[PDB]
C-alpha cells in the first residue's frame, strides 16, 4: 500500500530540448526507485535503477536523481527516438507499485 | 551425523544418528581459515566492480567482515603485483546492516599473476593508493550506500564448530534477497522450537497457543529468512511478527505473542540485545484503557540514571516485552510511562 | 536473453485459463520471475513473483485465484488463472529482477479477454 | 541439551548445547491415566454404545496389549460382565467416529486372572463383524505434560476430553540443517534434500496412519497443493514442500496394505524404465515380480523423471503409479487393492 | 453451552465487515470452530474452520478474501470479511465439530446484506 | 467436490405415516454422513451422525442407515413437530458439502 | 564433579565421578564478569599505591589485563566521586611479560563514598586527569618497570568454561613469585600427561623415556610453576628443561627432550607459538660434528622470503625442534645453517 504519483501528465517538447519529469511517493523509500520507458505496442524498457544508476545499453543522456520522497528524471538532448511514455515504480517492499505514467509529445 | 546426549540428574547417556542443531551464537568467528573463490579471481572481480561503478561493500553479517579482514592483505598484494591502482580498506560494523542495490560481478578471466591459494606465508605489505575500495565502516560520505554491493557471496562448505577448519566461498551470478541457508538450523521437538543461524537464536513454546519465548541477537541483519527453513509458514499476517520481516525475522506463528504487533521502532541500533518477557528492575506495568497509544521504544532509566517506576499499556499482556541491551532495559512499543512526559526519556531513533 | 509468452485468448467470465512464458538463453530457476499485467488503456500492475528458491508472493487483487508455477525440465514459467472476472482483461508480461529491484528483461506480452 | 557429535565424512568432532533429533525408526512401559479410571471409561463407553477401539498407531496397540490382563482383572473383580480382547493390527489404520467418555469418578474397588465372558470389547483386530468400524473409538489419548523425553523409558498417557483429528505433537520432531531436513515421529522417518529445489529423498515407514500431521511441526506449509504430496495427507503426510518430487503426484493407490514400507528413487533390480510418450496412464501400483516369480523387465512412463519412484516392501519391489510396462499386459501382474 | 454471534448488518458491495461469536459454557481453545452460511431461499454451505491447535482451512469460494481468528482472553471467535460481492449475502452461523464430523452446537445466525 | 444429491424433493404425509428420505453422493464417503432438521426461522438440529448413530436428546423414532454411495433416513411415526426440512451432508473430506434439502408437509 | 566421556567408534558413553582437566587454551576470555574485591576497597588500594610511589601495573597474564579493562570505567568514576585526581589507563600486552618488584597494598579502610558492587549500570563518565596509573602498555617511559606492581591478585572463585559466571578476586597481603594455582590442572593417565593453565597446554608421552611431545602457548608469562602442581619434580636440572623455568615452565622430567638444553634464546617475542618436533617445510637437517655451536634461534626463511634448504646440528636428535608462529617456522638453538652464513638470517633478540 504505497501510492506513486507523477507530475506533469504530458510534456510537449522540441528536438534538442531539456526534459524533466518527477515522481512522488506516499512514504519514504529513499533509494529504491526505477524508471521505465514504453513505446506503444511494445514492452517497457528499464533505464535507471537505484534512483541514480544507468542500465547498460541506454544512452548517457538520461539522468536520474533524488531520494526520500521526491525523485526526478531528466533528458539532456531530446531525440526523435525519445517520444514515449515513462513510469516510475518503487522497489522497496511488496507489493511493487508503478506510477500513472507521463508521455512525451512532439512540439 | 552420529552423536550422544547426556542427563546429569541420573548420570548416563543416549546415542544415535540424526540432525543436531547447536547454539553457535556468541562464539568467535575469527578462528577459521577463509577461502573466497580465488585470489586472482577475486582480484579480477574487484577490478571489474571498480571499473563498473561500485565503490565498496556493505556487509550482510559479521562473518563477511571477518572474511574481508582476513583477506585484505593478500588481496592488495595481488592487486599490486598486477599494476592496478586500487586498495581495499576494511572498516567496522554498526547496526542495523542495511542493504545495497549493487552486486559483485563474476569475471570471465582472472588476473594473470600471483599465487593460487590463500595463506601464502610471507608477501611484501603493499603500498597505499589514491583509489580506495571501502568495505563497510564509518565511510558513508566518500561513497553512498546506493553504490555499494551487498549479499554477493555463497558459502560452499564450512566447518563451524571446529576452530581450525576451512570455509569456502564463491561469488554468485544471481540477484537474491534471502539469507544464505548453509548456516541455518531450525528444529522443533515436543513443546519447544528454535530458529537459529550464526547470529540469531530464537526460542518458542506451547502455552495455550504457540508463542515467542525469548530471542538472543548479536547482530541486526536485513536479509530475508528463507521459507524453506521456517515452521508453520501459512496463514500468518506480516503485521503480527515481533521481529520484523525486514530484519530477517522468520515468517511464522512461532514469531508471535498475543497482544503485541510488529516492533518496527525498537532499539535496533544496539550492538547486541536480548528479547525477553518480564518487567525491568524497579518498574511496574498495569493494563489501563486510558494509557497512550503505541510509539517508539523507550528506555526504563533516564539519561541521568533515574529509574521511571510506573508504566502502562492499553491491551498488552503480562509479562511485558523488554529488550535487554548493554545500556539497560528498553520497553516495547506498546508500553508508555504513566506519569512522566515522554520528552524526559530517551527513545530509539531507527525504524526497520 | 529471450522470453516468449503463450496462449492468452478468449474466455467467458467464471472460466479458467493458463499462460506460459518459455525461456531461452538462461535457466528459469536462477532468476526472480514475475508476472505484470496492463489493462487496455491503463497503467502497469504487478501480479505475482516466484523466488529463485521457490518462494511465491501475490497481490491482493489475485490473492486466492491465481497461481504462479515453474517447470525446470522444460524451462518455462506458468500462471494458472481461475474464476476470471471482467477486470482481468489485460496484456500479461513475464519479467526478471536484475539489480536495484527493477525488471530487466521483458517478454513480448500476450492478450487475455474475458467476456 | 548437552552432548557431542561427529561427522565421519570430514572426521570432525564437536560438543555443546542444542536441539537433537534422533532416528528411532520396545523400551517403554506404558501407563494410562489409571487402572481404575480406564476401567470406568470402558464401562461407560460400553453402556453408551461403543463396541470397540481402533488403534491410531503401534504405540496404542502395544499399550492395550500390555494392559489388557490387569484391566480385565479389575473390571471382573469389581462386578462388571465385560472382557477386553485385543487382536493384531492391519494396515492402513482407518479412523473411527466415536470417542471414549471421561468418567466423573473412578471405580470404587481396585488398586489373579479372570474368566472369559459373553460381552466383548474388541480392541483393534480381525473382528469387524461383531463390532463394525462405525461404532469404534479412535484418537482418544494424549501423552501427559512431561510424559515423554529423550531419557524417559515409560510413557504416561491420559484419556482425552475433546474431539481432534491430528496426531499427538508430543512425539514429533523435525529439523533442518543446511541442505538436509527430516520430518519424523515414532513411526515415520521422512528425509529431504536440496539439489536444485527441495524434494523428497527417501522415507522409511513402519506403520501407515490416518491422523493429520500438525502444521506447527511442518516446514514450508504455504503455497502447496494436496495433489502434489507424494505421501497423501490422508496418510499423515506433511503439508510441506519437502514432501514433493518433480514429475510425480500423490500416491493414493500405493501398497499401503503392507506392514513396513521404504520409499526410494531407484530402479528395482533387473528392470529398466524409459520415459515414453506412448505409455499407458496411471492407476493402481504394480509389482515387478509376478505371483509365479517371473520378473517383468521393461517399463515406461509418460513424463515422469528419472530415477523412478519405488516402494521396497518386505515381499517385493513395487513401482510408482506413473510407471507402466510396455510389452507385458498388466492384467496378469499383482496390484494393490487399497486406496488412501 | 451458548453461542451468540453479533456483528452482522448491511454493507455496500466491495466493502468489508467483521462478525463475532461469543462462547458460553466452554472455552474456544478446545473445540473446532466453523462458519456456515445459508443464502435466502437456498441450502447451507461451509465457509471455514479453525482447529483447536490453530490451523485454518477455507472453501474455494472465499479462499483469499475471508479470514478466521479467535481470542482466548475474551473467549470469542471472529470472521473478517473483505471485498464483499453480491452473492455473499446470507445468514451466518457459528458451529462446533463434536463427533462423527458433524456440527452439534449452532448459533442463532446473523443476517449480512450486500446491496447498493 | 463431492456433490450430494437428495430425493425426493418433497413429500406430503399425514400423522402416523412412516416417511423415507434418500441421499446420494457422487463418490465413496464411507459411513460418514449426517442428517439435520431445520424448522423455519431457526438453526438446524443434528439428528444422525456416522450414518447410524443418534445424537443425545433426539427421539428414537428417527433412524438412518446406509453405506458407500446410497443412504436412507426414515421416520416411524410422524408427529405434529416432525414437519420441517431435512439435510444430508458428508463428513469425509474438506470441503464439507450439504444436500439440496427435502420438505415434509401436511 | 560428575561427568561422561564419549567414544565415537561404538556410539556409547562412560560415566562416573572424579577429576576432569579441560583444554581451556585459545578460548575467548571476554565473556565473564569480574569482581575485584570492592570498588571502594580497590580505589583505596590504588590511591595508597600511587601515594607510595608505585606508578602502574605489569600484568601477569591476559586474564588480568582483561579484568583491568572491565574495571577501569567504574574505578575511574568512583575515584572521581571521592575527589582524587588520578585516572587509570589500560594498554595492551606484549611478550614476554616481564615481572616487577613492587606490590599493591591492602588498605586499612575503604574510601567513604560510592556504591558497593561492580556492574552498577549508568554512571557519569569521569574526566581525564594529569595523573595516570597506567596498566601495562607501550608506555615504559613516564615510569619504568622497576616501579610497577606485579602478581598482586588471588583468584578466590571462578567458573571458567561457563560463559556468564563471576570471577572473585582479592588483593593479597604478601610478596610472591609463583603463578596462581586456582586455574592450574595437571593430569597423567597411562602414557600421556598434560601440564595446563589458562594459557599453557604442555603434552608429554612415554617413548623409551618420558619426553616433551608438543606445547601450545598463547602467552609468555614469567611467574613460576608451583611444585605442588608438577609431576616428577626431583632429580632434574634447571639447564635441561626445554621451556625455561623463568618462563613458568614446569620443573619436571616431562619438560625434557634428549639432546637438547634449555631454550633461553627462542622466539619469545611472538604473540603465540606452538612447539613441535618436525622439520620446517622444504628443509632438511643433518647430524654432523662439523657444525657450529648453539646460539640464538633462526627463522627458516630469510627476510626476503627465501627458504634455506640445509641445516646441521652437532649432537641433536631427529625429529628436530621447531617453533610455529605467524611469521613461520623457527629452529632450536642447536640447529645452525650448513652453508649460508648466519648474517643473512633473522635471529631472535629476546633472552629468558
Amino acid at each position: 500500500d504505497i501510492v506513486m504519483t507523477q507530475s506533469p501528465s504530458s510534456v510537449s517538447a522540441s528536438v534538442g530540448d531539456r526534459v524533466t519529469i518527477t515522481c512522488r511517493a506516499s512514504q519514504g523509500i529513499s533509494t529504491w526507485l526505477a524508471w521505465y520507458q514504453q513505446k506503444p505496442g511494445k514492452a517497457p524498457r528499464l533505464l535507471i535503477y537505484a534512483a541514480s544508476s544507468l542500465q547498460s545499453g541506454v544512452p548517457s543522456r538520461f539522468s536520474g536523481s533524488g531520494s526520500g520522497t521526491d525523485f526526478t528524471l531528466t533528458i539532456s538532448s531530446l531525440q526523435p527516438e525519445d517520444f514515449a511514455t515513462y513510469y516510475c515504480q518503487q522497489a522497496n517492499s511488496f507489493p511493487f507499485t508503478f506510477g500513472p505514467g507521463t508521455k512525451v509529445e512532439i512540439k | 551425523h552420529h552423536g550422544c546426549s547426556v542427563d546429569f540428574s541420573k548420570k548416563e547417556t543416549r546415542c544415535g544418528t540424526g540432525v543436531f542443531v547447536y547454539n553457535d551464537v556468541e562464539a568467535w568467528r575469527d578462528r577459521y581459515k577463509y577461502h573466497p573463490d580465488s585470489p586472482r579471481r577475486l582480484a579480477a572481480a574487484v577490478k571489474q566492480a571498480w571499473e563498473d561503478g561500485i565503490c565498496g561493500i556493505s556487509s550482510v553479517s559479521r562473518m563477511e567482515n571477518i572474511m574481508w579482514r582476513s583477506v585484505e592483505g593478500e588481496l592488495n598484494a595481488i592487486l599490486e603485483e598486477n599494476g592496478v591502482q586500487l586498495t581495499v580498506v576494511v572498516g567496522s560494523v554498526k547496526n542495523p546492516m542495511w542493504r545495497g542495490p549493487q552486486r559483485l560481478p563474476v569475471p570471465v578471466n582472472e588476473l594473470p599473476h600471483g599465487w593460487k591459494a590463500w595463506g601464502k606465508s610471507y608477501f611484501v605489505r603493499a603500498a597505499k593508493t589514491n583509489n580506495s575500495f571501502v568495505v563497510d565502516g564509518d565511510t558513508l560520505k566518500e561513497c553512498p550506500l546506493k553504490h555499494r554491493a551487498w549479499n554477493s557471496f555463497l558459502v560452499e562448505d564450512h566447518g563451524f564448530g571446529v576452530f581450525h577448519t576451512s570455509v569456502w566461498l564463491k561469488v554468485r551470478e544471481d540477484y537474491s534477497l534471502e539469507c544464505d541457508p548453509a548456516v541455518i538450523g531450525t528444529a522443533v521437538k515436543g513443546k519447544e522450537a528454535v530458529h537459529s543461524d550464526l547470529g540469531y537464536w530464537i526460542e518458542s513454546e506451547k502455552n495455550d497457543t504457540w508463542r515467542l519465548k525469548r530471542a538472543h541477537l548479536i547482530e541486526m541483519k536485513t536479509c530475508e529468512w528463507p521459507k524453506s527453513h521456517t515452521l508453520w509458514t501459512d496463514g500468518i499476517e506480516e503485521s503480527d511478527l515481533i521481529i520484523p520481516k525486514s530484519l530477517a525475522g522468520p515468517l511464522s506463528h512461532h514469531n508471535t505473542r498475543e497482544g503485541y504487533r510488529t516492533q518496527m521502532k525498537g532499539p535496533w541500533h544496539s550492538e547486541e540485545l536480548e528479547i525477553r518477557f518480564e518487567e525491568c528492575p524497579g518498574t511496574k506495568v498495569h493494563v489501563e484503557e486510558t494509557c497512550g497509544t503505541r510509539g517508539p521504544s523507550l528506555r526504563s532509566t533516564t539519561a541521568s540514571g533515574r529509574v521511571i517506576e510506573e508504566w502502562c499499556c492499553r491491551e498488552c499482556t503480562m509479562p511485558p516485552l523488554s529488550f535487554r541491551a548493554k545500556d539497560g532495559c528498553w520497553y516495547g512499543m506498546e508500553i508508555r510511562p504513566r506519569k512522566e512526559p515522554e520528552s524526559n526519556l530517551v527513545r530509539s531513533m531507527v525504524t526497520a | 536473453v529471450q522470453l516468449v509468452e503463450s496462449g492468452g485468448g478468449l474466455i467467458q467470465p467464471g472460466g479458467s485459463l493458463r499462460l506460459s512464458c518459455a525461456a531461452s538463453g538462461f535457466t528459469i530457476s536462477s532468476k526472480y520471475m514475475s508476472w505484470v499485467r496492463q489493462a487496455p488503456g491503463k497503467g502497469l500492475e504487478w501480479v505475482s513473483i516466484i523466488y529463485s528458491s521457490g518462494s511465491t508472493y501475490y497481490a491482493d487483487s489475485v490473492k486466492g485465484r491465481f497461481t504462479i508455477s515453474r517447470d525446470i525440465s522444460k524451462n518455462t514459467l506458468y500462471l494458472q488463472m481461475n474464476s476470471l472476472r471482467a477486470e482481468d482483461t489485460a496484456v500479461y508480461y513475464c519479467a526478471s529482477l536484475g539489480s536495484g529491484s527493477a525488471f530487466g528483461y521483458w517478454g513480448q506480452g500476450t492478450l487475455v479477454t474475458v467476456s
